[PDB]
């Protein structure tokens, strides 16, 4: 028996991110008594780490309009982007900016007092024929960090009820709503029911499911791996963004202007690769070339290092007087993740996750939905929100500085959602004795475990794999392979051993929860990338290398036959998984092609990417 | 910013662009990426 603490809040959100705060101090300040769960000091959130910008189009430099947002992120999205969702982010953009600046956040000014804005993520004016847009307003270098403190500190006059180090296990369901959360608090081992009326899942990525990302170890896909536990399904989670560039061992990306100042990028036989594969372009090819080809590199054999498994970015022929000059601060930074001295050694480097665009499937007001005999529908109680979900706003493709928007306008939109339906204090609904029971099962089972896998082994193993299989190259052989090695380290789960018996702030324990989490994202994400017959965003297959829309969008619709649901792929996957088995079981929905208003924001048709 | 600090402007005002209270020394986003050390932070 496990020390077992009920409480009962109007709303509990999991999660302190810029998300979850948002959400959360907007439930508190209409009034709803609100519980805050969060396994990491809310200040300590990834958000944190997110130091760049949030678009907005409040046309302080030039002529703007949202609905151009609007237009930029649904061609960003290659067209699995839902416009509804999108129309209601970019719509709503300007006015969350303005919020954010009225509760304290020093957005940068100009010289007339407007917020400042900055061109970025290509983001253009017209509906693309514009020219380039200035949208894209940050606070000084700290803008997520600021985020987070403005809506955490704002939170406190309002009486947000945090739970810190505590550790989200399982939703309570309950007959198809969600009854609140069941948490280990990490501190003294004591299991806590949290009760609500409606509960918001705000818990990031799951970016840990691979060797290199640019997340903390703590980004674990927890939120989704509840979500999967209730048997509610994840969404294209196949779609994951990388980066060509992030340091090996730290996951530390690296400016572009490596390349722009005269770095290069060399193998194991010390060649510059990118001639061969960008004969035009080299080091300064796009992100996804320059990824294809990294990753084509380490594949047929010419990465470096002892594991061969990454290759370097050179700029030690560069005079130090210009490294100094033109790219301040490199010489810090790979001294600080890489321990090398860049006058003299290479920096290693390989593609590295950024950002996970699938995750919890939304309607544009936050509400979590499931798909029953073809029909989307709303699970009452339940709402996610910020990288954890998939509203979907980016679709196949995230635009940057689309990241830190998302999670204020869905978290405000989960706090409204709510405040229009209910009211502080209405009945929270019961619980029956034993809930959650199979969540204290599962925690004794890993505290007690004594197979012979350590966990940390079966995670580098998972990592390593996904990396390996189903990242930047995808293609049918690798990605199948990749699939039965996924489900075999599925079955390892079963063969962990801990080494922590106590109660007393047991990481080894919420590591080994954390890995569960991770693997049912992995295998989720590898199924559907394999499923996946062709190429949309940041999904490139070799051997499926074009979009397949409804319509060949190409050619003139005029007379095409346009094919049925089951034959083409702009649809959103939906995974599941029988969490005692490993099966994963898929399924598809369409994309939302409509938005809130006609009139006032047209649907976008698809059309060919641009290159 | 410790051995290689970001030049910090006087008033917080940038003398080119007249910015009030944004990024420090060079413009993050002269590359395509937004930068800072070296590092992109997000693109
Ligand atoms: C990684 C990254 C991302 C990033 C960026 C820089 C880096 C290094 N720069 C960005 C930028 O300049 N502009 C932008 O638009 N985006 C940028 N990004 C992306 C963006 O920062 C992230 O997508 C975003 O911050 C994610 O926020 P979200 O609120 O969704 O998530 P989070 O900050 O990771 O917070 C998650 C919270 O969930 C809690 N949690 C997780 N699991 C549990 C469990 N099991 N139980 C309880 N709580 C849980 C965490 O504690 C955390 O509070
Ligand atoms: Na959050
Ligand atoms: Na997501």
């Amino acid at each position: 028996q496990y020390p077992v603490v009920d409480h009962e809040f109007d709303a509990v959100v999991v999660g302190a991110g810029g998300a979850g705060l948002r959400a959360a101090f907007g439930l508190s300040e209409a009034g709803f008594n609100t519980a805050c769960v969060t396994k990491l000091f809310p200040t300590r959130s990834h958000t944190v780490a997110a130091q760049g910008g949030i678009n907005a189009a409040l046309g302080n430099m030039e002529e703007d309009n949202w609905r151009w947002h609007f237009y930029d992120t649904v061609k960003g999205s290659d067209w699995l982007g839902d416009q509804d969702a999108i129309h209601y982010m970019t719509e709503q953009a300007p006015a969350a900016v303005v919020e954010l600046e009225n509760y304290g956040m020093p957005f940068s000014r100009t010289e007339d007092g407007k917020i400042y804005q900055r061109a970025f993520g290509g983001q253009s004016l017209k509906f693309g024929k514009g020219g380039q847009a200035h949208r894209c307003c940050c606070v000084a270098d700290r803008t997520g960090h600021s985020l987070l403190h403005t809506l955490y500190g704002r939170s406190l006059r309002y009486d947000t009820s945090y739970f810190v180090e505590y550790f989200a296990l399982d939703l309570l369901m309950e007959n198809g709503e969600c009854r609140g959360v069941i948490a280990l608090c990490i501190e003294d081992g004591s299991i806590h029911r949290i009760r609500a009326k409606n509960t918001v899942v705000a818990t990031g990525g799951y970016g840990r499911t691979y060797f290199s990302c640019t997340s903390a170890h703590t980004s674990t896909g927890d939120g989704t791996a509840m979500i999967t536990r209730a048997g509610l399904p994840c969404q294209d989670l196949e779609f994951v963004q990388f980066h060509p560039t992030g340091i090996y061992g730290a996951g530390c990306l690296i400016t572009e202007g490596c390349r722009g100042e005269g770095g290069i990028l060399i193998n194991s036989q010390g060649e510059r690769f990118m001639e061969r594969y960008a004969p035009v372009a080299k080091d300064l090819a796009s992100r996804d070339v320059v990824s294809r080809s990294m990753t084509l590199e380490i594949r047929e054999g010419r990465g470096c290092g002892p594991e061969k498994d990454h290759v370097y970015l050179q700029l030690h022929h560069l005079p130090p007087e210009q490294l100094a000059t033109r790219l301040p601060g490199i010489s810090e930074t790979a001294m600080i993740f890489a321990g090398v001295d860049v006058t003299k050694e290479p920096i290693p480097v390989l593609p590295t996750v950024h950002y996970n665009m699938g995750g919890i499937p939304t309607n544009y007001k936050g509400q979590v939905l499931r798909h029953v005999n073809g029909q989307d529908q709303i699970v009452p109680g339940l709402y996610a929100c910020g990288e954890a979900a998939c509203a979907s706003v980016h679709g196949a493709n995230r635009l940057g500085a689309n990241s830190l928007l998302d999670l204020v306008v869905f978290g405000r939109a989960c706090a409204l959602s709510i405040e229009e339906s209910c009211r502080p204090g209405d009945k929270v609904p019961p619980i029956k004795p034993n809930a959650g029971e199979e969540s204290v099962m599962n925690l004794d089972k890993l505290r007690f475990a004594d197979g012979s896998i350590r966990t940390s082994e079966l995670r580098l193993s998972m990592q390593k794999s996904m990396q390996n299989h189903a990242a930047v190259f995808r293609v049918g052989s690798v990605l199948q392979e990749g699939c039965g090695k996924i489900s075999k380290l599925y079955g390892d789960l079963k063969h962990l051993k801990t080494f922590d018996r106590g109660m007393v702030w047991n990481t080894d324990l919420v590591e080994t929860l954390e890995l569960q989490n991770l693997m049912l994202c992995a295998l989720q994400t590898i199924y559907g990338a394999e499923a996946r017959k062709e190429s949309r965003g940041a999904h490139a297959r070799e051997d499926y290398k074009v979009r397949i829309d409804e319509y060949d969008y190409s050619k003139p619709i005029q007379g095409q036959q346009k094919k049925p649901f089951e034959e083409h792929w702009r649809k959103h996957t939906l995974s599941y998984v029988d969490v005692g088995t490993g099966k994963v079981t898929l399924e598809y929905r369409p994309v939302i092609d409509k938005t809130l208003n006609e009139a006032d924001c047209a649907t976008v048709p698809p059309a060919i990417r641009s290159y | 910013l410790e051995k290689e600090p970001l030049e910090k402007f006087p008033d917080d005002v940038n003398p080119v662009t007249k910015e009030k209270g944004g990024p420090r020394g060079p413009e993050p986003t002269r590359y395509g990426d937004w930068e800072r050390k070296g590092r992109c932070i997000d693109f």
